[PDB]
């Protein structure tokens, strides 16, 4: 099953030797901070287009209604 | 091998050993440095090797 070629010492110890959640509490805030820094450009550039044209075309629409006034 | 004649053969030559203090016996080393069994595993991966050698163990008894 694809015969790897490496050289390693691995270690791993019990489930019930360590904790499950409690440090979940201390990493929260700083994965929140990570997760905006490595995102961060994507999400902006995806809400400025979409939010940007959605204005401009709700705004021209009223523009449109505005202007079939009499 | 006799038993009365080794005595006194040991008594001759292994009669200037220091004895022991109470503070350092077996029994107050083993006291202060208790041993610990921890469930866990290890492997010793080689890139080129043909055998698996592998051994599994429980903690058991003193
Ligand atoms: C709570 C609800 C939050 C709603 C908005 C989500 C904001 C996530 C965090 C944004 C970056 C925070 C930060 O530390 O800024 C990095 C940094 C300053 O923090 P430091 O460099 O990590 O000390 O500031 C920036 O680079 C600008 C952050 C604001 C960007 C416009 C939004
Ligand atoms: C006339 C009818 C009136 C209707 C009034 C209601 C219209 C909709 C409600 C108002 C919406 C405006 C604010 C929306 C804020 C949403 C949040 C957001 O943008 O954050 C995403 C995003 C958050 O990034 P993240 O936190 O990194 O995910 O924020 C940005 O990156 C800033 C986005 C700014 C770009 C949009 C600016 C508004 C566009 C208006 C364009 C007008 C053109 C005029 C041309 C003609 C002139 C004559």
């Amino acid at each position: 099953r694809q015969n790897i070629p490496l050289r390693e010492i691995l270690y791993q110890l019990s489930p019930y030797q360590q904790d499950v959640i409690r440090q979940t509490f201390t990493n929260a805030p700083k994965t929140f901070l990570r997760f905006f820094k490595e995102k961060g450009v994507g999400l902006a550039t995806f809400g400025v287009l979409f939010f940007g044209i959605k204005g401009y075309t709700e705004h021209e629409m009223h523009q449109e209604r505005l202007a079939e006034r009499y | 091998v006799n038993h009365d004649e080794l005595v006194k053969l040991a008594s001759d030559a292994f009669g200037s050993v220091p004895d022991e203090d109470a503070a350092t016996s077996v029994r107050s080393l083993l006291v202060k440095e208790p041993s610990r069994f921890t469930g866990s595993y290890v492997h010793d991966r080689f890139p080129d090797a043909s055998e698996c050698c592998m051994a599994v163990a429980f903690k058991g008894a003193s």
